[PDB]
């Protein structure tokens, strides 16, 4: 098959003729189908049991439920018994006669048309009674409710005018209907003006244990009692098109009608093809139809009365900036008091709950306005909305609280505001303490050793701390990242001004230097600037480490209510920053090794000349450097201090191979220049093992460099049957000073000539190409790295 | 049946296989003219008579 030669594959991956492995792969194959054959097992029992259970019921219901329409055949057609028979008695003459009286209600609607427009027109004041309250009219539920059965006696007038529509005669709805403006108007709005006043009654702030009971229970009992009225002429016309839309749209008309149907086709005559399923027989049987407004079209105006009192509690400036939601919150207080009040006045209608969260539609568009642009506080914009947010919703089920929706878009205004700000905050702290450092006499506060702290940075510190309690204070991942990593931006501004004018402090001790001991024809004018750089840039890389305190220890400190994505997207821009926490120790403190030198640039060039030969250069060099650090070596940062005085032997080492290129004939005749690669290597050895003290350096971070040195001896004072072995160590971990550097050698020589160059230091250059496709496919670029010497015609 | 075709097993069994079929048919004619009495035993050659 083609599985199955797939699966000859399968079991091809056992061998070719592999009858043991061909067995365990059949016992793999056994075990794919045990337990593909479990789940199908389990699964093909709940399908055969749901299978049971759909023909079981399919079943049930065919005939047991064929036997419940059919036990309505049972039973309806034993309605079908007694429909000429019962009741035992003249039924006849009971329902032709004795009802036909009940075909002649004549009197009982001329003195109760004519009393209910006299005794309706009175109760246009008693029925309708207000001012102020008396319990709500005194008592709506007699008094606003007798405004509603009289509206629904005047229902006759109101809603079975609806019905007799034509039924008889031309004044039963005419000398009837002046008996109907004060008849109906003056009871269904005198039930509307106790209704409108029922729940504007119940919209005073207690409101009240009786005159909301009474009032409400009107507006519950009108008010379910007008939905199941109107729900019953409504299926008077779902009944109808239940009934006369099986009639007239049968379809067997089938025009079907011009034109009293399609239009309204089913309503469909009144009286009573168009009424009866509203009115009689009929045992409710007008449909009420009161009060149509008590609460069933008026409890909108109760939750809309804390949703009107409570949006219109706004006042919206906002009275100080955003105190719409105090008082719209405070009717949102009162919106739950009045609805659970009202709900123990008024089970059926008349705001049951539904006042809260319409105050929830008030506090909630309310918030979302005082603060839509940056109108209010913009400072405290957020923080006013979201603390009614989530207050609002602790002050409720949590549920009568301000749904915003505009809180994120002014965090956006935060961002603005706090990245903007700290623009020229970050700007000022930098310019404030660049100019201080410029005045080198007094350093920054107050250590001996060095370790200083500063004083801008400090408010960055502590105040910037202060800056992102509206980030962690609201938990953002749009702020407390997006301040903090666009802040990290601003700290790369930062660090670039620590370049820019903390090499201007470097330019300021070079010139200082030259007015020191350095040759002072070079006088600038903001370099009047004597020895006391390192407690400036080692103060920088303290609060580097303190922008790691805060920053990087703050910044792990707080930041743990979200995931560690969001708290990740943090992380990625405060705390690699560490890194950054020496990297203006890469631009700093490469110029303090630089402003060590830069009062003895004599030494410097006199090596390799006949005075550094015999003379006191090394004491100079090795001994003035070896006290510059014994002063810096209390006053230095240790992550600037590792790098740091690696790169003082390194620099130190290049400031000590600086002329190579000055071709003074080397005198390893008569060891001049031999012993001053000897005898003071013992004086530039205690620049490495005296400079280093308390820690175990003086070798390990030298090592590498008394690599150059015990090579570069074997360079510039061996003879030329020892210079190739020189360019073959000293290849074998220096190839970054390439071999043109034995050129300079043999520029600085004269007995070791240049076609020996050719053979040594061109084989030797072969050497250096060929391993370096061999050997470093040796280590890096390092103090010997672009020194690279000046080569002649090989 | 299964063809198979080819090379896992089956082919390199079918050789064993056809081989041993002319196998059977050799020592078949073998005992078949042993006692045809071609050669004259009880057996072949191994005279009971």
């Amino acid at each position: 098959m083609s599985s199955d030669p797939l699966q000859q594959v399968c079991d091809l991956i056992k061998g070719d003729l592999s009858l043991e492995r061909v067995r365990d792969i059949k016992e793999q194959l056994l075990k794919e189908k045990s337990v593909v054959e479990y789940q199908l097992n389990k699964e093909s029992d709940k399908y055969y049991g749901e299978v049971e259970e759909s023909l079981k019921l399919l079943n049930l219901s065919k005939n047991s439920v064929t036997s419940i329409k059919q036990q309505i055949n049972e039973v309806n057609k034993l309605g079908n018994d007694n429909r000429f028979a019962i009741n035992r008695y003249d039924i006849l003459f009971r329902a032709t006669k004795l009802y036909e009286t009940v075909n002649t209600t004549s009197s009982i609607y001329d003195r109760i048309y004519n009393f209910v427009a006299l005794m309706e027109h009175i109760e246009r004041l008693l029925v309708a009674e207000l001012a102020e309250d008396a319990l709500e009219t005194g008592c709506p539920h007699l008094l606003e409710i007798h405004f509603l059965l009289t509206s629904a006696r005047d229902f006759q007038e109101q809603v079975v005018v609806m019905a007799k529509e034509a039924t008889e005669d031309a004044q039963r709805t005419v000398m009837k209907l002046f008996s109907r403006l004060s008849g109906i108007i003056s009871k269904f709005d005198k039930l509307l003006d106790g209704l409108t006043y029922d729940i504007v009654e119940m919209a005073r702030a207690e409101q009240i244990s009786l005159a909301i009971r009474l009032f409400k229970i009107y507006d519950l009992e009108e008010r379910e009692d007008l939905r199941i009225e109107a729900i019953r002429n409504i299926i008077k016309k779902k009944e109808i098109e239940i009934e006369k839309s099986s009639i007239k749209k049968l379809p067997n008309s089938k025009n079907t009608a011009r034109l009293q149907d399609e239009t309204p086709k089913v309503i469909e005559y009144p009286t009573n093809k168009g009424l009866y399923q509203e009115i009689m027989s009929g045992t409710i049987s007008t449909r009420t139809a009161p009060r149509g407004y008590k609460h069933f079209l008026i409890n909108g105006i109760n939750n809309s009365i804390s949703e009107m009192f409570g949006e219109m509690r706004e006042k919206y400036v906002g009275d100080q900036k955003f105190d719409v939601l105090d008082n719209m919150d405070w009717i949102f207080n009162e919106l739950i008091i009045v609805k659970e009040h009202i709900a123990n006045c008024c089970p059926p209608h008349w705001n049951i709950f539904e006042v809260y969260f319409d105050q929830y539609y008030k506090e909630l568009h309310s918030l979302i306005t005082d603060l839509v642009e940056s109108e209010p506080e913009t400072i405290i914009i957020l923080d006013i909305l979201a603390f009614d947010k989530t207050f609002q919703d602790t002050l409720k089920q949590d549920k009568s609280v301000i749904g915003d929706k505009e809180k994120e878009t002014l965090f956006k205004d935060y961002l603005n505001l706090i990245v903007v700000k700290m623009t020229e905050w970050i700007g000022n702290l930098e310019k404030a303490e660049f100019d201080v450092f410029l005045e080198r006499s007094t350093p920054p506060h107050s250590d001996s050793d060095g370790l200083l702290f500063l004083d801008g940075t400090k408010t960055c510190f502590q105040m910037f701390t202060q800056q992102v309690e509206v980030a962690a204070g609201t938990n953002q991942a749009k702020i407390l990242v997006g301040v903090v990593e666009r802040f990290s931006d601003l700290l790369t501004k930062r660090q670039k001004n620590w370049i820019s004018k903390i090499s201007e402090e470097i330019k300021k001790q070079i010139n200082y230097n030259h007015k020191y001991d350095i040759d002072p024809e070079s006088i600038t004018p903001e370099d009047e600037c004597p020895g006391g750089l390192v407690e400036y840039l080692i103060a920088v890389s303290n609060d580097q480490m303190k922008a790691a305190d805060y920053a990087v220890a703050i910044s792990s400190k707080y930041g743990k209510l979200v995931s560690k994505v969001y708290e990740k997207q943090i992380t990625n821009h405060l705390e690699g920053t560490l890194d950054g926490f020496a990297e203006v120790a890469q631009c700093s403190s490469l110029g303090l090794i630089t402003l060590m030198f830069d009062d003895l640039r004599k030494p410097y060039q006199e090596i390799f000349s006949k005075t550094w030969y015999m003379g006191s250069q090394a004491q100079q060099i090795a001994d003035t450097l070896d006290e510059y650090l014994l002063d810096i070596k209390p006053q230095m940062n240790s992550v600037l201090f590792v790098n740091f005085i690696d790169n003082v032997i390194g620099e130190t080492i290049i400031k000590f191979l600086t002329a190579l290129s000055f071709e003074h004939s080397f005198k390893n005749k008569n060891n001049k220049f031999l012993e001053a690669m000897k005898r003071d290597f013992e004086i530039f050895y205690q620049l490495f093992v005296k400079v280093l003290d308390g820690n175990e350096s003086k070798d390990t971070l030298i090592t590498q460099n008394f690599t150059v040195m015990e090579f570069f001896m074997d360079l510039s004072c061996e003879p030329i049957d020892s210079i190739l072995d020189i360019w073959q160590k000293y290849l074998e971990v220096y190839w970054d000073s390439r071999i043109d550097l034995l050129v300079g050698i043999l520029k600085c020589r004269k007995d070791v000539s240049s076609s020996e160059r050719k053979k040594i230091v061109q084989q030797a250059t072969e050497m250096l190409h060929e391993y370096r496709r061999n050997m470093e496919a040796d280590r890096e670029p390092t103090l010997m790295r672009r020194f690279v010497l000046e080569f002649e015609k090989q | 049946m299964n063809n198979k075709s080819l090379k896992t097993v089956e082919i390199l069994k079918p050789i064993n296989q056809q081989l041993e079929l002319q196998e059977h048919l050799l020592f078949n004619n073998l005992i078949e003219e042993i006692h045809d009495i071609m050669y004259s035993k009880s057996n072949k050659t191994n005279f009971t008579r």
